[PDB]
Formats: C-alpha cells, structure tokens, sequence
C-alpha cells in the first residue's frame, strides 16, 4: 500500500533525518507507509531478524500484512511486506529445499494470476 | 465407552529434538478442535515466559543507524544477530542479566565468545555474532531480562547508559504455532475432530513443556470463575 | 416425506444468484454481529 | 501418493512401459498369492485398524512398492515368452 | 397480492359479513345478506408437480 | 439391515482404489479424471476446487 | 447503536482496529469519533463482524442484510442414479431400467 | 495474589431474571480477553445440556400430515407450536417426563392447560399451542427428554405409542451469547481488558449456571492433556 507524502521525503542524505522523521511519525507528519524519497519510515523504524520474529510481530498487531518494512532473510536485508515473505516461507515448505523456492518466485510484485 | 469416554482423546506426540513437536489429539468431538486449538495457540503465541535481549550499549556507538569502524557488520547488522541469542537462566529469582564482550583482533565473534556467568547457560554457543576485521574494538554489553510475548523497543526504553540504544525483545519461547482441524471419523458417524498442533520452538523450552504450562495457565485462568461478586 | 434443506438442495435468489448449499456449519462458528446474532446465510462476491 | 512417482518416470524411458510393468507384477502377485514378493521379511505395508495390508488390500501399490527396490528388473525380452504367456493363462 | 387474488388459490370473502365457524377443512361464513355459505378447503393436495 | 460392521468393510474395500470422475460435455481429454473416494456422509459429491477449470465445472 | 448504547457499551477495541483499518483503505474519512466514523460505514451498508471461529474481527466491513431466498424444485436430480446391476435392454443388452 | 491476582479481574455478574445474565471479568492482561470469550461461546452454543420436546401422541390423528375436527391448526402447525415449549426440571435426576392434555369448546389452548407434574415447569406458559372452536376434543400427550446438542427427528426414534409421531429435539437452553472486551486502566499499564459477556438463554437454566458448566466442560477437556504418551 501506499498514501502520501506530505513532508520533505528527502532522506538519502541526512542521518538527522532518521530521528527527526521518527518524531514525524510520533506526530502526524508522515504516515508509517509513506512515500519516502529512498525509503518509507517503515523499513527505518522496523527491522527483523529472521521471517519468524515478523511474522510474530505481526501476529501482535503491531504490523499488517501490506505494510513493507526490513527483514533479514537467509543471506540479505530485503524491504518487503511480512506478507511478501509469508508468501515466500510458504512456497518454500510445500517444497523440501528453500534456496530452490526462493529462486523460483518473483517476490517483489504482487502475486496476480 | 468409545462415544465419549473410551474416546478419551488420544494424545499422540512427535518429538523432532528440542524445537519441533506435533501432538494429535484424536478423536474428539465435533466443533471441539477449533475450541481447543484456538485458545491454545494464542496462549503459546502470548504468555509464555522467557527471556530476551532487552538492550545493549557499545563503547563508541552514538546513534544506532551508524557504522563501526573495523567490523562490516554495522551496528544493525549487530544488534539483528543479537535479537536470536537465546540464554537460559539456572534459578528463579534471576530478573536481569547485564552480560559484556571485550574483543578485539581480526577473528570471529560467536555466541560462546560471551565471559561465562555462572547462572545463566546458553543453548547456542556457535551462534555467530559478528566478524572482526583487523583489531576491531569491539567493546559491548547486552542487558537481558525475562517477560512474556513480544515487546517493541521503544515504548519500555529501558536505560542503562545514557548513549545507550533499546532493543526489540522477543520474549516468547516457541517460535511458530500452527494448529489443523481435520475431519476425522470413527466407525458409524464422521461428525469427529482430529487435532493436529505443531509447535516450533527456539530450544528453551522441549514443546512438551511449554504446551503443559499452556494448558495449566488456561486451566488456572478457568479457575478465576469459582468465585463470584 | 418432509423433505428437509441439506447439502444436495439448491437456493436462488430474485436475481438469479443461483446457488447450491454446500456445507451446513454449527451455529456457533459462523461469523456473528458484534451483538449475539449471528448470520445465516454466507455468499461469495465473485459471482456479482 | 505413491513412494517416489519422480524416481519411477526416471527410472524408465515412457510411462507406458511403467504402467505395464507394475501391473504385469500385480497380475503375477494375484496368481501366485501374495508369496512371490520380494520385500517380504521386514517392509511391508500396514493398514491401520489392523495389519491387513501383509496379504491383499491393493496389489497395485504392493507392486509399486516393490519396484522401488532393486529386486525387480523388467525388459522387452529377458525370458522365453511363450513359456510364460501359456503358463500364465491357466492358472 | 394481484397475484395471489388473481391465480384462484386463496379463498376471499365475496360479500361484507362475519365468519360463523373456521375449523381445519371448512370455513361457514354468514353474509351481511342472512344467507350462510361453506367454503371448504383442500387440506393437502397433490400438486401436477 | 445395515451395520457399523458393514462400513468397516466398505471402507477396507476401497483402500486404494480409484474412480473415475466425469462431466456431461467432455470437450476434452481431461473431462474424465480419476480420483481417490473417501467415503462421505451426505447426498453430494464433493470436488477439489482446482478442478472447477479442468472440468467446465 | 442506541439501544446498543442503552445497555452501557461503547465500541469494543474489535471494532476500534476495524475503524482504523478502514481508514487506512480510506472507507471513512479520518479525525472523526468512532461513533460517526461507524455511522458512515453503516450508511454504506458494511458492519463489523466477528469470526467466530477465532473469535478475532473480519480485517475490514462486511456487508451484510436480509436477501429473499427460494429454495428451487429438486427431484431426484440431486438423486442418485447409481446402480450395480439393472434390466438390460431386449434388442441390445445394454443396462437400462 | 496480587501483581497477578488483583491484576487479575473480579468477577462481577449482573443477571436479571433467569433469561439475561451479564458477567464482567475486570481487569484482563493484554490478550485474554478474545482468549477466554471465544472458548466460552463456542461451548455455550455447542454442548449445554437441555431439555426439548421429543415425541407427540394424538388420541385422534393417526400421521403426521392429518388434521383434527374442531382445530384451527393442523397437525404441523400443532408440532411446530410444540416446538417452542420451554420445560424447567426441578429433579436433576429426572430424565424423562410424558405431560398430558385434555381440551374441549371454544378454547385458545395456550401452555398452561398442560396437567401439572410434580417436578416440572413451563417457563413459557402463554405460548399458543392451538384454538379449539366448538366440539372439538384435543387430548394428547408429549413426551420431553433432558438431551444435549441437536438431533433430528427420525435419529433418536421414540416410539412409545403405535401413532406417535417423532418430532426434531433443541436441547440447547442457550438462546444466544455475545461476549465483548474493551479497555480499562490500572496504575502500572494503561490498556487492560476488561472482558464482558451477555448470555440470553430461554429459561430452563439460568445463565450463571450455564456458565458454570461450560467453564466445567472446558476444564475437564483441558485435563485430557494431563497424560501424554
């Protein structure tokens, strides 16, 4: 999903600018799923370390299903939705091997027919 | 009698070492495994207790998007391989592990690398933290404590030094649960449930265990409707 | 005989909806208003 | 399914071949009994309620099951066949 | 309700009146004009269909 | 007449059994699918959803 | 809602992740109360609903209301024909009773 | 008994004749409120022990589909009405009980013309039942069992009397339940859950004792887990 960006969405530039788009984000300045300049102040603000920990944070409420943000997969740092990558962990365990699944899906589009 | 006691539900467990177990319980009445099973995995996905790593400080680490000089690894990176050490503490009355790492030339950082403590164990001594590039000052501490589910960093801010930087916690044990309901059926009627419960768990708890304190926490939790006001 | 509605029977509606009951649920499983009520019949939009 | 349909396809040419086979077995299994196998001591299918499949609950999988192994080999002409396809018929 | 008055399967009342006697199978109604009239009913009867 | 029993037995019948599956209009070839039956207590024939496009279902 | 409000409830946090939910698929429009907020899905015909199953809400309004429904004339169509062994034709014994 | 007892709810009720019964249960820790409710419904609404009608006798009519002389309703209508009747036990050994009716003349036969028995009630007397206009003799007899869940008419197969006629039995006294949790504070952590559910039953049994049971019924499953194997 994406709204808007109504704030400076320059932010490849200023490391001031995590702090300060984060106080944004505690305001009503930028909304989670913005369209930032490089990045949305959702991969800044949330970070995983393996598919499981989003998915269980997601299992809190805390993040939906559409909303893009960083996760450590198997070997690199990806922006993609905890649904994205609950799509992937399930073609990778109707199968046996995952580097297989993982390779043979296209996980940054949506899944249309 | 088979129609309701002699089907005293069966409960039939696969143990796969210290992470993943599957109990079916079989057979059981209709419309019982959804009432069984739900309740269950939210109490398993919510309250069990556990410890995490609640937070942790560094020698020259001012803002927790930056980058350390003499490890690849940034301090992202670090605190990300942090997030799954799991450490079991020896006794109760342990409430809070502050626990340092003083490192430094060009070697691999690992899990077992951490000064040992006598009353806390780790159940991953090959977990491996970071690298060091050549002489890499690396100079930290985590503090760990106990709770339940899962916590966000930034509404606790449990602080220790003032530059240090909070940590998401996942205090929850079991990592995934995942419970089917199959339509089973006995020798006359199909109108039965099957109740198949996988459970997958970082290595503290034997799924055994942590489903027994599932159901003795739902069963305590019953029992707040003995006394009436 | 008192023929009952079961699996087999078949439902339309005045706008042609043609439809056939395929599973009868418990009544306590089906979605519900937040007041006790709850549903009685569930339909697919795909058809509209 | 069955035990391993991806090493049966590779394991022959055509199916068809693989189809005849596995059911030349079964035709063989009914005849004799179910005594002429070949993964008789420890392996052995098993039905639930009891053990019924030790003697006949399918001999299409009993076949299949059979032909996993190494104790099965199949060819256009490995035996004399008339001796065998006029022994088959009355028995 | 013009279909229902129009294809013949319920019964009416053809003149101002009061009912007499409603029993399961038989209706007597006593018009406005004395005169008393039973309209009985089919009870259960098999449709072509 | 029927028996417990007699189900039993009918579901030892068809362990491993299959039939054949088959609509109306069979524009081709895979209008007749076989299948696997597990015994069902209703009027229906229940059907995978996968085949509703195998069969002009 | 009033004789909702009658009874003494308010809107359950069900209902209140619902709302916000929906605002972020712009069903209602935000800043308002979750009482009006609530009335305006309802004018569009959508409420809350409860899974009942898993007790949580249905992500986003379900429209629901009264249909008129007829159930269909139903013979043996939905019969079954199936047979074992029946009368056999006299001219072709092919099966047919 | 308290950081976990009195952060834990009181268990308030507030039940009005024996139809409508709310029961609070103030304060909840975050994410038990769904937990508790969910469970309690889906066995309010499935297994409560009831009592329903369970077969009809006619002096006069020999089927079901007939019609008796001097009744406005026919025999569908008269089972159908029978339907709704409402029948407190006041002996819980008590299993099965056969009412009687005898009516004459011009008579609105409601509920309470039934003969009454020594250890039954009928918490819905003014339900209709039929209208007798002149001359005609209504004398017949119900059989009501005490049973749990929904059966139809030709499963269970009562036949005491040559013409009895089965009808389909409702053993459920529950009418309806609707459980709702919201958001209450305590000093230490503003967002607890205070969880409240309303039980509309028909009368036979008062909500708190349908309670009661569904609590015992669901702690009875949950000791199934008590020995694994």
């Amino acid at each position: 999903r994406k709204e808007k960006k109504g704030a400076g969405l320059e932010f490849a530039t200023p490391e001031e600018a995590l702090a300060a788009h984060e106080r944004g984000e505690v305001a009503l300045n930028a909304p989670i799923k913005v369209a930032g300049r490089e990045t949305s102040v959702g991969r800044l603000k949330y970070v995983f370390a393996n598919p499981d920990e989003a998915l269980l944070a997601v299992a809190h409420g805390i993040v939906d299903l559409q909303d893009v943000v960083t996760v450590r997969y198997m070997g690199k740092r990806l922006e993609t939705s905890p649904g994205r990558i609950l799509f992937a962990r399930i073609v990778a365990e109707a199968v046996e091997d995952e580097k297989v699944a993982w390779e043979l899906i296209q996980l940054d589009v949506p899944q249309e027919k | 009698m088979l129609d309701s006691k002699l089907k005293a539900p069966v409960f039939t467990v696969r143990t796969q070492g210290r992470e993943y177990g599957e109990f079916v319980l079989e057979p059981l009445e209709r419309g019982f495994g959804v009432t069984l099973g739900n309740p269950l995995r939210r109490i398993l996905l919510s309250s069990i207790p556990g410890t995490a790593v609640t937070s942790v400080y560094i020698e020259d680490v001012l803002h927790e998007f930056s980058t350390i000089p003499g490890v690849k690894e940034d301090v992202v990176e670090i605190i990300l391989n942090l997030k799954e050490l799991v450490v079991r503490f020896l006794n109760p009355s342990l409430q809070t592990v502050t626990l340092l790492l003083k490192a430094e030339g060009p070697k691999e950082v690992k899990a077992r690398d951490f000064l040992p403590v006598a009353d806390v164990e780790i159940m991953n001594p090959d977990l491996h933290i970071a690298t060091l590039e050549e002489g890499g000052r690396l100079n930290m501490e985590v503090r760990v404590d106990r709770g339940v589910g899962y916590v966000p960093a930034e509404k606790h801010g449990i602080k220790d030094r003032i530059n240090a930087i909070p940590v998401d916690a996942v205090f929850s044990p079991v990592r995934r649960v995942a419970f089917q309901v199959e339509d089973t059926r006995l020798g006359q009627r199909t109108d039965l449930d099957k109740l198949t419960l996988r459970i997958w768990t970082d290595g503290s708890v034997t799924p055994l265990e942590a489903l027994n304190q599932a159901v003795e926490i739902l069963r305590e939790h019953l029992t707040y409707f003995s006394n009436p006001q | 005989q008192k023929r009952k509605l079961q699996v087999g029977d078949k439902l339309a509606n005045r706008h042609g909806n043609k439809g056939v009951v395929a599973k009868i649920l418990p009544v306590e499983d089906m979605p519900h208003l937040p007041d006790g009520t709850p549903v009685d019949v569930i339909l697919n939009p795909l058809g509209v | 399914a069955e035990p391993g349909i991806d090493k049966l396809f590779g394991m022959v040419d055509s199916k068809y071949r693989l189809t005849v086979v596995v059911a030349k077995r079964a035709q063989q299994l009914l005849r004799h009994g179910f005594k002429n196998t070949v993964l008789e001591p420890e392996e052995r299918p098993k039905m639930q309620t009891l053990e019924g499949l030790f003697d006949d609950p399918n001999a299409v999988t009993w076949a299949m099951k059979e032909l996993l192994t190494g104790r099965l080999v199949f060819g256009e002409n490995l035996v004399p066949e008339d001796r065998l396809q006029k022994e088959m018929e009355r028995l | 309700e013009r279909v229902v008055r129009d294809s013949l399967a319920a019964l009416y009342a053809e003149e101002d009146g009061e009912v007499a006697k409603v029993d399961g199978n038989r209706i007597v109604v006593r018009y406005e004009d004395g005169r008393l009239v039973e309209y009985p009913l089919r009870r259960f009867y098999r449709s072509n269909q | 007449d029927i028996k417990d029993e007699v189900w039993d037995a009918l579901e030892e019948v068809i362990h491993g059994k299959v039939v054949l599956l088959n609509r109306a209009p069979t524009l081709h070839r895979l209008g007749i699918q076989a299948f696997q039956p597990v015994l069902v207590e209703g009027q229906s024939i229940q059907l995978h959803p996968l085949v509703c496009e195998a069969f002009n279902a | 809602f009033g004789k909702r409000k009658g009874e003494g409830f308010g809107v359950d946090k069900r209902e209140v992740e619902v709302l916000r939910r929906a605002e972020k698929l712009g069903l209602v429009t935000p800043g308002k109360t979750p009482e009006e907020q609530l009335k305006e899905l309802f004018l569009q015909g959508k409420v809350v609903l409860y899974d009942g199953r898993t007790g949580e809400p249905i992500e986003g309004p379900i429209v629901v209301g009264q249909m008129f429904i007829m159930k269909l004339y139903h013979m043996v169509e939905d019969k079954m024909h199936a047979r074992s062994t029946g009368p056999y034709s006299l001219i072709t014994q092919q099966p047919l009773g």
